[PDB]
């Protein structure tokens, strides 16, 4: 039992844009 | 006097304050999707991460200028406790919950850009020693 | 001079009374967290036993009251614990101690004292096992291999003494999904109540 | 004279009773850096276990109050601290006490007396390891190879013992991104305050 | 007052209140009917897992956004005591008694709406800070 | 007095004066580019490495007069704590965070010029054994 | 008789609650030499810790107050300071007791007690090591030399005798070597400012 | 090792509410 | 122990693009 | 009854505080010969 595996690493085949829509802040 | 400390924090409990960079991009693999966040954006100073409103809060962390994933500072605010505000401002990031993964990218990160010299998070407070 | 034999049975027909016990009624059951309701968490800090130290996780979602009516340990609360002991050979999880809940937004902390768990409760956090064999066996086998190119048990038993002298360690990736197992009822009384609307 | 059996069973049905906790609230939220929150660091000096001794590190990035609102660990500060053990077979990484906090624009100084991380929270200094094996194996080495030049039980398990009496040794270079787990609230509010603007 | 903290509780004993959905499907085993449920539905807050009168209780798991299986909270209503009210809601559950599992699907998991941000399940009672 | 050692101190506070170098080149590698400072110049008594204003702060490090990579002493300066000054001067410097790490070097090194003998970092305070 | 499992469970769930601490100020930033900063230093004597001794250095460059402003230990200055132990098999540096700062224009000095490292700031000073290998071998090897031609344990014993004599350091004179102050050093005292 | 409990069979899924639920 | 890296000077570059200013 | 483990690490993170120390000037620089110097020898006797 050597070691550690580490966490997963994410698959960027697909990039795709986080804001579909603009956020606004509350304050 | 108490109204002045109430005063002072509720003008501080405002400043995510400034230009905004809404310039963010992420991995899309679909086994993810249940914690990909709805918005991530920040002030040059600090980042929010907003998941929707009763999706479970998964962990976030940003990479370093060492190389490095480091566990950030940060703390949630909305009234439905729902968006993650890191203190602090990244090229990279990786949003975790058990072995679910998404990476999200700063194509404006301009380190250099939005500082503010108040000693507070905000631009209209200011730290004084005493 | 009663029987030994005639003494020891009449012991054993002598049972030990328990105590009947009375039912009662919890206090206040829309402000508190009751013994036996989880918390899930998603931790900050990576782990690794090899030290002890100190872990973090924050509150994954809500979590409400004795009766399910008031929202109490907020989503997005950070909790701060502690791994203080290792693991030994055939085990793959860890005692965990979550100690203080501190709500960000608000300002409510609570000692839980309360043991950490898997997503499913049983006790411990689940982690990945190094089991340092290399090392553990590094010097019998140079010393052996001489022994072996000396010629073309008590050695062997001190080492597996020496095998045993060193744990194996338990690691855990940050971010992971976990929870726990609240231990004490949470009194919310004194810094809570209710309203309309 | 009650069964023994009857007793042993009588007790391990008697719980410890857990006491309650209550909630309470924070004092100075936005002037405390609480539990859990994490300090990242820049080591100024090397580090090596061979000889128990101190290390600094440099505050890498700002850290804010338990709401994140006020600026209360300054980048650039210093931290002192103290490596005072080293390492044993089976791990690469090591205890560190961080003591004091010092901010050389201000002069605010805190003892911390927090535990060193990684950059990703989990317990001690990552090192890179030296096992000493030449060190801790000549002795028998050279020995048996004359007993073999005499070839032209009980040597091995002295040799065994020999090899456990030194302990490997960690080093880590000088500038290593590296963490520190606030393991107690830190209160700055006789330090500093709020005004606008 | 005695008499306020008894309308408030009663007041705030209503609600699973709000739209409600009804879009859940199961798994069909027939050696697993002795747990299956008459009806699973929510609030898009908490999950109503509803049996027979006087069958037995069976446990109820959700699948976390993590992707793991995990023990929720969860209070019991009725008069009858046969309805799981879970405290939270997800895209998928377990119905679990010994060896009998039946899986429970969530047609229309829309985190993000339904929120209150009361301090309570209910719209209409708030959680204020002393 | 109280009020004299505050103009003195004030009046201390400014020494990194005196004729400038600003004579610098350092490696380029784009791996390292997260670590780069955006100056680095000399007053030929201390040197200052600036970096933007919200970039984590790498670790500084000199090429002794003896062939050996040394660690100085130093103190950050600015508003945005993003300036480093290190009290000493050097043919040569290491910028360092992790695995990071950028080669600096002084093209106009020249112990010998700049000293002051007032026993402070300013040509206008001088230090006086009570 | 409560349980004994019980108890011993209740036990590991009540932690050691951790005091809070509270920030201060530094009373005299610019007249004090902080935990932390580094003294660098050119070894007047060599060293070998073969037997228990002295060592001295001489500052190599000023080292100023907690803010940069004031400078404090000056350039030149000598320390006198210990070497009271040995080395170690598996070590190749050891620990350096620096004793006093003698300023030798001036006449100030301050006991720092602090230990020696590195110009990289680790601990102890690193040298050369002499394993002393022929004389913790020469016994058993020559008395089996005998064995040998008497034939044409003892080994136990030989591990035993070559574990009792250590190995020792040395360290050239005018070597680069440096000091982590290891406690505030105030020179409130002795120093002052003024214009100009 | 230990084997962890029964996962459900979907071969033939069906919806849970023949009726619409009341909340009384 | 493997000592940290060591730059690469192969491309050599000005440090100061534009002169800095002491704001002091 | 608090935790063994608990306590080890409380414990472990409890410093030995070190105090501060106060330069002073030396007496008589003139008249002293100071720790440190050498006195440069020729041995008489084997």
């Amino acid at each position: 039992s050597s070691g550690h595996k580490p966490p997963p690493e994410p698959d960027w085949s697909n990039t795709v844009p986080v804001n579909k829509t603009i956020p606004v802040d509350t304050q | 006097a108490a109204d002045k400390k109430r005063i002072t924090q509720k003008l501080k409990q405002t400043a995510f304050a400034g230009a905004k960079n809404y310039q963010y991009v992420m991995s899309e693999q679909p086994e993810m999707r249940s914690i990909q966040p709805v918005h991530v954006w920040d002030n040059y100073r600090f980042t929010r991460f907003e998941f929707p409103a009763n999706a479970e809060l998964p962990q976030v962390y940003m990479i370093s200028a060492s190389g490095k994933e480091t566990l950030p500072n940060s703390h949630v605010v909305g009234e439905n406790r729902n968006i993650i505000e890191v203190e602090t401002v990244a090229k990279e990031w990786r949003i975790r919950l058990g072995d679910k993964v998404v990476g999200v990218r700063n194509n404006n990160f301009a380190p250099g850009r939005g500082a503010v010299a108040t000693g507070t998070a905000s631009p209209d407070v200011r730290r004084v020693q005493i | 001079e009663t029987s030994e034999g005639s003494s020891a049975l009449a012991k054993n027909l002598t049972p030990a009374r328990l105590k009947a016990s009375r039912a009662g009624v919890m206090a206040n059951p829309s402000l508190t967290v009751p013994k036996g309701k989880m918390i899930p968490c998603g931790t900050g800090t990576e782990l690794d036993t090899t030290v002890p130290g100190q872990v973090s996780c924050r509150v994954s979602q809500d979590v409400y009251s004795a009766d399910g009516l008031v929202r109490l340990i907020d989503k997005g609360s950070w909790v701060d614990g502690q791994i203080t002991g290792g693991i030994k050979d055939g085990q793959a999880r860890v005692f965990v101690l979550w100690e203080r809940i501190r709500n960000d937004q608000d300002g409510t902390i609570v000692n839980i004292d309360s043991a950490g768990t898997n997503s499913l409760g049983s006790a411990g956090i689940p982690g990945q096992v190094d089991a340092h064999m290399w090392e553990r066996l590094r010097g019998a086998i140079m010393i052996s291999l001489f022994s072996d190119t000396l010629t073309a048990g008590q050695l062997a038993s001190e080492a597996l003494r020496s095998y045993m002298s060193i744990p194996p360690t338990l690691y855990d990736q940050q971010g992971d999904a976990v929870s726990i197992f609240v231990a004490r009822d949470l009194d919310f009384s004194g810094v809570y109540t209710l309203a309309d609307n």
